[PDB]
């Protein structure tokens, strides 16, 4: 235990390092994943983040879902979306079965509203086989815990046949109580490759 | 902020989209 | 290959320049 | 004890990953902070770094005040001020009465000179009641110890009226050493909200 | 050993910030480091990061050689060049004494294929007095590990009459059995300023 | 997606950076 | 290829908002 | 005759580089005025005039109604809408009372069709008071013919009320037989300034 | 006798103005020509038009081959290529069986230099009947005459069989004497379409 | 007789169409001239002509002196700088004994307002040796005529030194009467080529 | 909005640095 | 005016006008 204290904290250290859960994420968009932005909600418009050049005002800057798939995870650096029901498309990097999903939320000790209020809690992860299939097959329903840990993962549904996704919806039903929109930070879909 | 009424235009987001199968990785 | 002079061609050096005019924005 | 060992570097992993303070940041620019590029010190132009496109050289690369409220703090990512005297005023995200301040500078095992002289060393930090406000109030004066971490957190002064403020003016009066410039990597403001 | 355990845990989170190393890395290019892009092999032509603005298709991306002196280590953040054969220059941010070389791959846990095949097995070190040098001198033939830690560091070869150099190629000979192209993530060099 | 068949898409702009005039403030 | 990369045709539209231009 | 002779084509001459008429064009773009673009029909759209940069196809060229009060009328160089209808709107560069209008048209001798089908047969211009007023008042109704010479000229409609106008609108009503589209060359306002 | 001058005059005029000749152009570009330009010689480079933009230079500029199917001839209105030999092929805007070939270039007396050496001297015509044809059929070969008006016609050559053609290659063998360049003004393609 | 009116005729209409006056025009932009942008006068700013696209307002339109040198003599095809006194300096295309000057303006038949008040009335013509000479050599003092045809010619001063110029400035004394701007449609230079 | 989003009035400037253009 | 003798000021931009659908509007 004097030796051994040291091998606990450098695999610690070793799982933070690779993606903080040592999984390959399939939706990740550097890694092969994308966003299929004609069937996403729209983005809630702000208007505040105005972007200027030499003193002339160019556009006004707001994250696009590209974030969800993307791992800084800072204050901000979300998606957000009109109401608190939302859905979202994302094409995973392979064709694989799906077997866990994380989301990633900033904790309350960062928020500077001091809540997380604008964060999901009732949401439900879809399996597409096609781009253009309206009602996919329900790959699990879960809640995010705005009480739990920033990081939270949740274990997809067993299907009945071996049936394989590249597509995945993730549908969220509600917020935790913020009035006007809804964030998303991060989203991973993790599995098994065919 | 150049008048009351401004003509900023809309939000620009550039997407990114997989075509040919997976990047080097 | 790489440039082909030292010069730059925008004399004064670009700076992108954020404000927020209407608040906060969604965190 | 095995339980107690994973235990404690899993609560170090849990405060490094939030921000590595677990206090909100309300400089930060992605959670809602800015530059108020009128009232900051013009920056130490050095024209380095050639940005070039098919053989053109279109300008030169300089970090403006905005990556001070950025979090990369790789060497580099810092914004400099000509001398060992500057200014910089940021907008916070929410009108707060300020608590503490933080201040990183990369350590000098990662600075290529082997020293850190383009530190600031001495400084103070003042509250603003408007943009165009001249003299503020005074709410501390700190030192940045170059001997010290690479985050430093300084506690703000205890004030009989505690007014808030949602302007902070961070005035560096001096370095350690450097004859040409002075880096600042990152500043955060801490406090709480009214 | 309950608070030196707490110390143990602090002092490895310090390593860990500190570039996971804690020594300088002369290549990086927000500290001063940057390609020879003339002096690098082409890069490996995918064409399939459709970049569009308005519904109106732009340009294809692809990283380029500039990826392997920035931080970023998630999986795509690295360049990749065709066949197993390729190279790369990197001025140096100082003239410097070069003693150690460090080259990252991401793990086979966070590959989508399952494998780091394309990541370099075989490489070499060598320094270069100037742009136009074709052939450096030899600072240290080694071999990447596909079984072992993500980030592994080289001894350079040590010599009685330390010469300095600001340029440094990185040769890579083999890969790890991909049939197309060969990424690299980051390439560091690390070492002493001289006076 | 492309439109049609082998449409001509230009290939990677390259932004390249070079030091002419030393270290850049660290 | 033969389709556009710009659906609809770019133009420029003229408007006078503070009188004649000098003639 | 001799004399006589070359005070004749000298006087032709000085005609002809006068807009070919020696009358001012209140309605000519580089003169003050400019095309209501909100109030005309809609472009007829063709793609074929595919213009292309370092192989890179941009867009299509289609001539905009800007060019009907523009005075090159060399073949192509023409506004088109579709079908046999249309609408053009044209504020005057001044507050005029209308006397008389110009039309102008490619000869058949320089139709590479061999026929001017494309040119309108019957229209009607009116007079409006405001941007958004929907019918004006009218003006006179003409004919244009594709036997006579390339610019007609036609004599507006004397009024009791010396009302003026400095917007004008051109509605075609009927072209020569092309079963596609219309084309404008140019068109013209005369009369005398307030 | 004045009414029979009046006449003289008008007439002149009427054919001035259409384009000068009164016959249909199917090469003009505004009217459908278009030039082929991977099957054009490389533009003569000068280096000396340099454009700039708030101090800033962008590029230098020089005629495409596009000036040569339009109407401005005004001095400097003109292509030119490297050497006394060159090659344009214009595809016509209908597929018509040509007559006649209009070759335009400015009047000595107004040239810089005194002198149109850098007109072309003997030239042909040939008739292609698609884009990957090498070596077309012989329409015509004609001397422009530097001692002859600026506007000067050419016939084609008769033909037992009617062959229609779409694609025109302009043949420059000689020029005028200029050493280093030979220069397009305007070339106009004429005939009776299918 | 009536041969000789068609000779006329012709003769008539290819004066007309060698730019209506047969001359070389040594400073036509098209033909090698070009304006000394630094040694001009300000542009009368009148923020009307608003250039957009796609609804988005990108700037204002005014003539720049390059219209000055170039042909399209349309109304409104016309620099304009403020008051009734302005300069303009021409590079001309060769080196030349300026014999004569053209100066064109639109009839009065053609201006809305109904009056060519701001055409100039007085200027003066000077030779320049380079760009920065303050005072040149007069080459001539000349009227434009409001009452006379719009392209009016003036023939350059006989000096007893025939010293050659390409460079060459044009100074508007007074103009007819606008109280705001005055205009210059197209200014012509003709000479003989040294050789 | 009728603010000009370039304050100045944009001027393409043409000077002929290497003699004369082909004519 | 150019900066230095090896300063890359580009070429003319050739913007290309074809025609791929027939005549256009006459
Ligand atoms: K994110
Ligand atoms: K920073
Ligand atoms: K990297
Ligand atoms: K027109
Ligand atoms: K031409
Ligand atoms: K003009
Ligand atoms: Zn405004
Ligand atoms: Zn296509
Ligand atoms: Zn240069």
């Amino acid at each position: 235990t004097e030796a051994q204290a040291r091998a606990i904290v450098n695999s610690a250290l070793k799982l933070y390092s690779q993606d903080k859960t040592g999984m390959v994420d399939f939706a990740l968009e550097s890694g092969g994943g994308s966003i299929l932005s004609t069937r996403c909600s729209e983005t809630y418009e702000t208007k505040t983040a105005l972007m200027s050049l030499f003193g002339i005002p160019l556009w006004y800057f707001s994250q696009s879902p590209r974030v969800v798939i993307q791992p800084d995870i800072y204050p901000g650096n979300c998606w957000a979306f009109k109401g608190s029901q939302g859905y979202l498309v994302v094409r995973l990097s392979m064709m694989i079965h799906p077997a866990a999903f994380t989301l990633e939320h900033i904790p309350k000790t960062l928020s500077p509203t001091g809540n997380i209020s604008s964060a999901p809690k009732d949401f439900a992860v879809y399996g597409l086989e096609n781009e253009y299939q309206e009602e996919g097959q329900l790959l699990g329903q879960f809640t995010y815990d705005q009480d739990g840990e920033s990081l939270q993962m949740f274990q997809a549904l067993k299907r009945p046949d071996d049936t394989a996704f590249q597509i995945v919806e993730l549908r969220i039903f509600s917020n935790w109580g913020h009035p006007e929109y809804t964030c998303l930070y991060r989203f991973r879909v993790h599995g098994e490759p065919v | 902020p150049c008048c009351s009424h401004a003509r900023i235009p809309r939000t620009p987001y550039l997407v990114l989209s997989y075509v040919n199968g997976l990047p080097p990785v």
